[PDB]
């Protein structure tokens, strides 16, 4: 009943330890990159399969 | 994360945080209006018919998907008002996630998860991978390219089929070699699933119908966790799956769940992954991080950015929490790696977000969804950043009553389930 909150505070502890190294965002300075030329994408980029819910419901 | 901008779909483009964009990867599609809600994160309030040309139609497929719940409607998300409500809904959910330490940490990890600069044929040259950028059209007609980590987009044909995908490299396996790649999440804040609480194994006529509604915030967090794994290139090979026997549907006898999924669920389901396998994975990715640090140590030049070589090497030193000695050489610290790996795969899990949000949710993937509901979380009388559906100081605050579609019925419209499956 109140065990949940105890677990929450516990997890918060571990996050606090990582906060000193993972607490702030990076690559924040104002750099730019060269424009990416849009070439004829006849067979440009492919796709890395995602995760469909519980996945395959085999018959 | 926190969205410090008051975005309205009709807001004029400015080529900065509101613009028509193109994903160089996805052929030469039509430019779509997008909104940058946070550094490295964009939102495209359109049905996804861009990432995969194969999925251009929005009508039910010839062969119905064999899943517990599905929903189709080719007209959803076609008007400016819907797109405006979608943008506001997705924004509100990001804020709800941002309302707890767990969520704030996950979002920061995601913003820090910049895809590695390893697209050069010259092993000693750092170069961007075009698949991890988008082209932002300017009001003057010109455009500029920009790197980003995450894009939230509307669903494809099956409205409730939410997933996290990305563009691949012709040879490299970016989501599993530690490199990472820009993630595209198909999601919708306008619908949610219905489920029943686990059977008491005693006196309970299965003739129910998914009375409780899943909190949209958990569903989004779920996809963001996948994005996290994929941005750091530590996603488990989809070839690794767990076979499960099921008696839940007629003509079906089993279920296949990827280890990636089990890891992302956390709690009980994650325990289905063996200890030997778990250590195997941790060691595997640890080696991948070492290869990256090695690549960074051999980098002599960089092409394609106004930034210096030292700065760009430092971005990744920070991303992978690498150690740098007095001579400027990078190395993977075993202790640091374990803590980072542990946070990304064991702390960031669906089960832990359920605990932080204090909501009712399925306990295992074996408890299948049974219904789909239309919802509207934008109005504060319906849903709030801090409490979701279970509004404080009301009848909805106790026993997850806000998620009980029979008690809090003004918040839901039961929709037709297009499933071909028949529950046994
Ligand atoms: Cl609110
Ligand atoms: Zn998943």
């Amino acid at each position: 009943m109140d065990e949940n909150l105890e677990q929450v505070s516990g997890i918060i502890g571990n996050l606090r330890h990582m906060a000193l190294d993972m607490g702030n965002e990076i690559d924040t300075q104002n750099r730019q990159i060269d424009r990416i030329m849009e070439k004829a994408d006849s067979n440009k980029t492919r796709i890395d399969e995602a995760n469909q819910r519980a996945t395959k419901m085999l018959g | 994360p926190f969205v410090n901008k008051q975005f309205n779909y009709k807001d004029p483009v400015n080529g900065v945080d509101i613009a028509y964009i193109k994903i160089p990867n996805a052929g030469q599609m039509q430019p779509v209006k997008a909104f940058k809600i946070h550094n490295k994160i964009w939102v495209i309030p359109e049905r996804d018919t861009f990432t995969n040309p194969e999925e251009g139609d929005l009508n039910p497929p010839p062969e119905a998907k064999q899943v517990p719940v599905s929903y189709y409607d080719s007209t959803y998300l076609s008007t400016d008002n819907e797109k405006d409500n979608y943008l506001k809904g997705v924004t509100k959910l990001f804020e709800r996630i941002y309302s707890t330490d767990l969520g704030r940490m996950l979002l920061t990890s995601i913003v820090r998860g910049i895809p590695f600069w390893g697209g050069s044929t010259i092993d000693t040259e750092l170069k961007v991978i075009d698949t991890n950028c988008i082209n932002v059209i300017q009001p003057d007609g010109s455009y500029r390219s920009e790197e980003l980590n995450l894009v939230i987009i509307g669903p494809s044909a099956d409205i409730i089929q939410f997933e996290c995908k990305s563009f691949g490299h012709e040879v490299l396996n970016l989501t599993r070699n530690g490199y990472g790649s820009t993630q595209y999440i198909r999601f919708s804040p306008d619908f949610t699933f219905g489920f029943e609480e686990s059977l008491e194994v005693d006196t309970n006529p299965l003739l129910g119908a998914g009375k409780f509604a899943t909190d949209p915030a958990v569903t989004l967090a779920h996809q963001l966790i996948h994005a996290g794994h994929r941005l750091y290139g530590i996603a488990i090979n989809p070839n690794r799956v767990f076979k499960v026997n099921t008696n839940a549907y007629y003509e079906m006898s089993g279920l296949e769940v990827s280890f990636e999924e089990l890891r992302t669920f956390g709690g009980h389901d994650a325990k289905f992954i063996d200890s030997l396998q778990e250590n195997e994975f941790r060691l595997y990715y640890y080696n991948k991080f070492k290869d990256i640090a090695s690549t960074l140590n051999k980098a002599k030049s960089i092409v394609g950015t106004t930034a210096s070589l030292q700065y760009m090497k430092n971005v990744f030193k920070e991303k992978y929490l690498l150690s740098e000695d007095t001579s400027g050489k990078f190395s993977v610290d075993k202790l640091k790696f374990d803590k980072l790996y542990k946070m990304l795969t064991e702390i960031y899990t669906e089960d832990n977000f359920v605990k932080f949000f204090k909501v009712l949710n399925r306990k295992t993937f074996l408890n299948f969804d049974k219904a789909v509901f239309k919802i509207n979380i934008v109005p504060k009388v319906n849903y709030t950043i801090y409490d979701g559906f279970n509004l404080r100081n009301t009848n909805l605050a106790a026993n997850f009553n806000g998620q009980n579609t029979e008690i809090n019925n003004m918040n839901f419209t039961k929709l037709k389930n297009f499933t071909p499956l028949v529950p046994r």
